[PDB]
């Protein structure tokens, strides 16, 4: 490798791991919105009975 | 200087591996609450049947 | 002989300076206590030790 | 105290060239972190039983 | 204003050219915290606004990072204060004074 | 309606606060490596001086450079003392946010 | 007497106040600059000292230190420090450097700068040899002169002091 | 002659140092003002909402 | 038939101040934290320039 | 976003 | 992610899409733009050393 | 009751209360 | 109230106790240090006399 | 009853820390005795000097002055050990009153 | 500065009972003040430059 290529390998290595966090961050936000909604939908149907 | 660049690029790898550990303990939190989100739902189901 | 004397003096002096640095950081590590606000979360500090 | 132990581990890891050691304080600090994590897990379990 | 009877030499004070002619009453018509001033950390524009606006914090000049709210939770009991972060103390300044981040129980369920 | 209106403000305050916390953690890691940088410049002035004491007799004559390096080491040392006090100030302002981040999340 | 704050970070006193530690501690003074080569003060911890050698005579030269000292006060102002400009007596030498700083960094003429200093401290009387050097420095920055030098029956004194001299 | 040369050299050094300090401060100041006016407008938008 | 729990019983006024004072506490620590950061950049610039 | 007591919109990741 | 739901996606390494202006008309930039700051710093240091 | 103004553990001294100031050693 | 005064009195003593701990250990080091500086310059004076 | 029980809990916690704070002072008393004793042996060797070398120099001037300060510091912490001993005892009598109440 | 002044003008048009001094009104007035201070600081730095 040359110095220009060696830096890119390290820089793109962190960017893959960095993009995994934002992919993981959405899952954490998406999951809690499901946990909120399932309680609301279960409560509404339990009321109709 | 070639010692200097290896020290600079090591810190950014070292820094970015904080949030990778930090996100994983955050994801493991919601998974345990989701694993448990499944367990109590048998309650309302058992009273419905 | 003068050249040799000076050379060994510089090597031993650099050892002395390293010891000064390590003494200072160990002193402040001892000074750290649970009410201090300089304290912060440094994950992987347990996992990555060299 | 977990914060305290981790910051101590960081500063100890910053010892420059030599004089950074697998001394008795290092093993202790690692065990502090591990043991306190165990106590934290126990605390979360009891919180939820409550 | 120079009038007619005084004469020509009085008619030298107001300078005009042909541009100014036509105006009624012919004569040329006559004639708080600032950020320019240096300020330290606890002194800023928001600190100037920190009392008039719907937040009512007032600085205590003895201990600069100790502000007093006008709307205290219990004036019948002794007063309470708020603490600005950072700051610096000299000669130990021994006053044990109330600081309050919120109003409620001493040991809350949701913390 | 009052319950809802206070909650929305609570969330707005939290979001702007965790913006500042993450951003402020940037300036802490920039302060620390400058503080580490200045200790390298102190090592030069000491090494510059003792090598200049190898001079002898008329070589050992004093000059502007010797007095110039004298003023460098004293001034470089005072800069670190100023900066070290400023680093510990920012860490205090970080810790105040964490305590107050918990309390906004405490009531949400 | 005592201590006079000229700007948010600049102070003028005598040598005795400069030796006083209590005044320094209460005002959080970081830098003390001695315009007198005859006055010796005790050197205090936490305070870095500057010394400008000159005498009190019509042949004394201060034009050399007019710019570097003014730059040094501005630099310590950004770093949130404070400077104490003290003479042997606080009457002539210390405030001559104070006048030079105000013209350079505050966009005020010498007449306006002296007016502010006289209101702040009543005992200011720079010697005549220092007055031309300030007049020369004003024609530097602004290319116009508000304070000029005139010959009185007493002698060559500035136009500011001519009325009481005629009396 | 020597002191004249020294005078000129010191003058040039001082002027250039002042200019450099001014440039760096100006860059930082402009960036901060940009950020602050953005945040201040956004807060008023939220209040209107 | 109207039993209440033996806990604290703040009036509507107290709930108002706690909401207000907690909010204004976070509004002043973000300016204070901002000023410390902003000033730290100024000090950092002058020390780097001076030693060069 | 949505207040917790009015949340009937599922996520777009399960269409 | 490694599992049933796993898919393929081609992503942009940031060297073509960037804001490498660094003149006085691109300087204030945007809050949106996450330019690669570590690589910009190392690159900025490397150019002068080679120069 | 209002224990958040009268408790002897809520009364913290203002300012930084002699914040960490220590000079480098040796 | 008596348990309040007893508790509040204990803290005021500890505030002096730590402020005592800081000041003495600050004082003992500077005196130990300054003695060695005076001890150092005395050795140099005597050694230059001997040669 | 709960108000007594809560205040009794916080009272115990402060009392325990004062017991350690008392012990820390007594520990620091035996610490200072070691550097103090060396400065005494320091002065004993300076007496051994012969000829005109017997001098009240800046070394001796600072070395006796060191000795007095270390004795001064020991008396200061033993004194605070005394006044912290009474407070613990008044804390105990305060605790006994609360317990008989609840 | 333009957009803040436009918002203030438009909110002056509210009807009689709705002509209320709200926290958004206070915030807009303060925002106009701050924008003016920022402009003054920038002009000062220009003259110094």
């Amino acid at each position: 490798s040359v110095p220009e290529t060696w830096a890119k390998f390290t820089d793109d290595n962190v960017l893959r791991s960095q993009s995994e966090r934002a992919a993981s961050a959405k899952l954490r936000e998406e999951t809690e919105n499901l946990l909120i909604v399932t309680a609301n939908e279960m409560w509404n149907q339990f009321n109709k009975v | 200087e070639r010692v200097n660049d290896l020290a600079f690029w090591k810190s950014e790898i070292t820094h970015e591996l904080d949030e990778m550990i930090g996100e994983t303990n955050a994801l493991t939190d919601i998974k345990r609450r989701l694993e448990r989100g499944l367990i109590e739902t048998e309650g309302p189901l058992q009273v419905s049947r | 002989q003068i050249r040799l004397n000076r050379e060994h003096k510089e090597s031993c002096e650099m050892n002395w300076s390293d010891k000064v640095e390590v003494y200072n950081i160990d002193d402040t590590c001892s000074r750290y206590t649970n009410e201090s606000t300089q304290v912060q979360f440094y994950p992987h500090s347990s996992k990555f030790e060299e | 105290p977990l914060r305290v132990a981790q910051t101590r581990l960081y500063q100890r890891s910053h010892r420059p060239n030599v004089e950074l050691c697998r001394d008795n304080a290092q093993f202790r600090l690692l065990s502090e972190v591990e043991e306190l994590n165990m106590s934290l897990r126990a605390l979360k379990e009891k919180l939820q039983d409550a | 204003n120079p009038k007619l009877e005084e004469g020509y030499p009085a008619f030298r004070r107001p300078y005009m050219t042909a541009l100014d002619l036509g105006v009624p009453g012919f004569f040329p018509p006559q004639e708080r915290f600032t950020t320019t001033c240096h300020y330290a950390y606890p002194a800023s524009l928001a600190l100037y606004l920190a009392q008039q606006d719907p937040y009512w914090l007032h600085q205590r000049a003895d201990f600069p990072c100790l502000m007093e709210p006008e709307r205290q939770p219990a004036p019948e009991v002794g007063k309470g204060y708020l603490l600005l972060p950072g700051c610096l103390c000299d000669h130990h300044q021994r006053v044990k004074v109330p600081i309050l981040n919120r109003w409620g129980p001493l040991m809350p369920f949701y913390q | 309606r009052e319950m809802e209106s206070f909650y929305s403000e609570l969330k707005w305050q939290e979001k702007n606060t965790l913006e500042e916390i993450a951003e402020l953690q940037g300036d802490i890691r920039r302060l620390e490596e400058d503080l580490r940088r200045k200790m390298m410049n102190l090592k030069l002035a000491h090494t510059r001086l003792e090598s200049r004491t190898y001079r002898s007799n008329v070589e050992l004559c004093r000059d502007q450079t010797q007095y110039g390096l004298i003023d460098e080491v004293h001034q470089l040392e005072a800069t670190i003392n100023t900066m070290k006090q400023k680093l510990a100030q920012t860490q205090n302002a970080l810790d105040a946010l964490f305590k107050h981040l918990a309390r906004i999340q405490a009531d949400i | 007497y005592g201590l006079s704050q000229i700007t948010a970070s600049l102070f003028i006193s005598n040598s005795a106040v400069a030796n006083d530690k209590l005044t320094l501690s209460n005002n959080h003074i970081t830098t003390i600059i001695n315009v007198s080569a005859e006055v010796v003060n005790t050197f205090f911890e936490d305070i870095q000292y500057v010394q400008v050698p000159v005498s009190d005579a019509p042949n004394s030269y201060l034009y050399d230190f007019f710019d570097p000292i003014a730059d040094h006060i501005h630099g310590v102002e950004m770093r949130n420090g404070r400077t104490l400009l003290h003479c042997a007596a606080g009457v002539s030498r210390s405030a001559t450097l104070c006048l030079a700083y105000l013209m350079k960094y505050h966009n005020m003429t010498l007449l306006d700068a002296h007016t502010w200093t006289k209101t702040c401290r009543p005992i200011i009387r720079p010697n005549n040899g220092f007055w031309e050097q300030l007049i020369h420095y004003e024609f530097k920055l602004f290319s116009r002169n508000t304070v000029r030098m005139i010959y009185s029956p007493i002698g060559l004194i500035p136009n500011i002091y001519e009325k009481e001299a005629y009396l | 002659w020597y002191r004249s040369n020294l005078v000129s050299f010191q003058e040039s050094n001082s002027s250039r140092h002042n200019s450099e300090r001014l440039r760096v401060d100006t860059s930082r100041l402009i960036q901060d003002k940009y950020q602050q006016i953005r945040k201040t407008q956004a807060h008023s938008t939220q209040n209107l909402g | 038939t109207l039993s209440f729990k033996p806990s604290e019983r703040y009036r509507l006024s107290d709930w108002r101040t706690n909401s207000y004072l907690l909010s204004t506490n976070a509004e002043r620590q973000r300016d204070a934290s901002h000023q410390i950061r902003q000033e730290a950049r100024i000090l950092r610039n002058e020390t780097n320039n001076q030693i060069v | 976003d949505r207040f917790p007591h009015r949340n009937l919109t599922h996520s777009l990741s399960l269409p | 992610p490694m599992g049933r739901d796993a898919a393929g996606q081609v992503w942009f390494t940031g060297l073509t899409n960037s804001e490498p202006g660094d003149a006085w008309y691109k300087l204030p930039r945007a809050l949106d733009t996450p330019y690669r700051e570590a690589h910009t710093r190392w690159h900025g240091c490397f150019q002068s050393r080679q120069r | 009751t209002a224990q958040l103004l009268t408790d002897p553990s809520v009364q913290k001294s203002p300012c930084s209360v002699l914040s960490p100031m220590t000079k480098p050693k040796f | 109230r008596h348990a309040q005064n007893m508790r509040a009195n204990s803290i005021r003593l500890r505030e002096e106790a730590e402020h005592l701990f800081e000041t003495l250990s600050d004082q003992m080091w500077k005196q130990f240090t300054n003695t060695n500086l005076a001890f150092n310059a005395r050795i140099s004076e005597e050694t230059d006399v001997k040669n | 009853k709960s108000e007594l029980c809560y205040e009794l809990d916080r009272l115990l916690t402060e009392n325990s820390s004062m017991d350690t704070l008392k012990r820390r002072l007594e520990c620091a008393a035996e610490e200072v005795n070691c550097p103090l004793q060396v400065a005494l042996e320091c002065l004993y060797n300076r007496e051994k000097r012969i000829g005109i070398d017997l001098v009240h120099d800046n070394v001796e001037k600072n070395l006796i002055r060191e000795v007095d300060l270390l004795k001064c510091c020991q008396d200061q912490m033993r004194k605070l050990a005394k006044r912290i001993d009474f407070q613990i005892r008044d804390n105990r009598d305060a605790q006994h009153s609360l317990e008989r109440d609840i | 500065l333009k957009v803040a002044q436009t918002r203030l003008d438009e909110r002056t048009r509210r009807p009689n009972v709705e002509l209320c001094r709200d926290m958004a009104q206070l915030r807009l007035v303060n925002e106009v003040y701050e924008v003016d201070e920022t402009i003054q600081t920038l002009q000062q730095r220009l003259r110094d430059s």
